[PDB]
């Protein structure tokens, strides 16, 4: 809501990203693979080299993907709660139907013959 | 007995007692007399050895009793919740109907059977009922084809409804 803002003040009411959340895993998992390519282009061994240069790449991934993951999930919330609030605003927009059962609904059968 | 004699009735058994009228010995006699002696007994034997060992250890299973929820003509349109137990009740109940059609197929082979050469005459409760059975399951469950659903068997049902209502209005 707040102009040109990463994360307005309200978007600290909703709870923020697990440490464990499946998707920040993902996101440490690039990293290191993007260490793991680092060492491969450059011809050292893959696995060993360079240990804090694999570390600083899951490292900083995990960094960056928390904050894009706790965007995502505020910018998902406040469409909700515009697309909740417009229908408020709006009620002979949106009515309520009267649900019919099935067996006085007519529906036409097709047989497979 | 082993299985109910009502769902699978058998008419009472009538045998001939033997009537020799000849000298001879009968073959089948003996034979008879030695299939008890050299396979019988020892096979009997074998059995009650385990069936002692079963007795020892005496355990149950139960047939599982299904309660019954509403059926798809209470179930609001694309009220899933409610549509999936209707939906899956009406899947059971397919399955026992194939099978009820399974034992009245099965009473009317084994009377075809029993009967030999007379069974066009006396295997004809056996076929009425067959054919009624067919025609019940055919009304039910014919043509709703390999997606079949409780809402295409329920709309088959109203256009059967609504054509016997009509010839009715004829009458
Ligand atoms: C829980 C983990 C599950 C694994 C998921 C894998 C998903 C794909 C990840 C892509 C990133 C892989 C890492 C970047 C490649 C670097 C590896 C390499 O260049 O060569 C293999 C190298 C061994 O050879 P060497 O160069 O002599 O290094 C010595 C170190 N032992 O280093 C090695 O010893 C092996 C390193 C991994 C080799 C990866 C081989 C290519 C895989 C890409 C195929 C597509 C992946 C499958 C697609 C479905 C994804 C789930
Ligand atoms: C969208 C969801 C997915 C999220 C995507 C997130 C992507 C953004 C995250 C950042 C991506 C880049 C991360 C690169 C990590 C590797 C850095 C490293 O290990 O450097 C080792 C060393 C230089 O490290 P050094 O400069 O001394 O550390 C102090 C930094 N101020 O010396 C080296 O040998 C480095 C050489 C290999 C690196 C390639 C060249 C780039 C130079 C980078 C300099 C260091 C940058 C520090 C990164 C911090 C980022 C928080
Ligand atoms: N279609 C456009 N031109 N604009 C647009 N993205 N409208 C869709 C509205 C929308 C969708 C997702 C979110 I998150 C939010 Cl906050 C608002």
């Amino acid at each position: 809501r707040a102009t040109f803002q990463f994360l307005p003040d309200e978007a600290r009411s909703l709870p923020p990203p697990k440490l464990t959340d499946p998707r920040l895993a993902f996101v440490g998992f690039l990293g290191y693979c993007s260490g793991l390519i680092d060492n491969a282009i450059r011809r050292r061994p893959v696995l060993l080299a360079g240990l804090h240069r694999q570390l600083l790449y899951i490292t900083s991934f995990v960094f960056v993907g928390y904050y894009l993951l706790k965007r995502q999930d505020y910018m998902y919330a406040v469409r909700d709660h515009d697309m909740f609030s417009y229908i408020k605003s709006h009620p002979e927009d949106f009515p309520e139907k009267d649900k019919k059962t099935y067996g006085e609904v007519f529906e036409e059968f097709h047989p497979v013959r | 007995d082993s299985w109910d004699k009502d769902v699978y009735p058998e008419p009472p058994r009538r045998t001939p007692a033997p009537s020799p009228q000849t000298s001879l010995p009968n073959p089948i006699t003996y034979l008879t007399k030695a299939f008890d002696l050299l396979v019988d007994r020892p096979v009997t034997l074998v059995r009650e050895f385990i069936e002692r060992q079963h007795a020892k250890n005496k355990y149950y299973y139960y047939h599982r009793e299904f309660r019954r929820v509403p059926d798809i003509t209470e179930c609001q349109e694309k009220d899933v919740l409610c549509m999936f137990e209707a939906e899956m009740q009406w899947r059971r109940d397919y399955k026992v109907d194939q099978e009820i059609v399974n034992i009245i197929q099965e009473r009317l082979k084994a009377c075809q059977q029993r009967e030999g050469e007379s069974h066009r005459q006396n295997c004809a409760k056996e076929l009425e009922q067959f054919t009624q059975v067919v025609k019940a399951y055919q009304d039910r469950y014919h043509d709703l084809g390999a997606h079949y659903s409780a809402r295409k068997c329920l709309a088959k049902q109203k256009q059967r409804m609504l054509a016997e209502r009509k010839a009715a209005k004829e009458a």
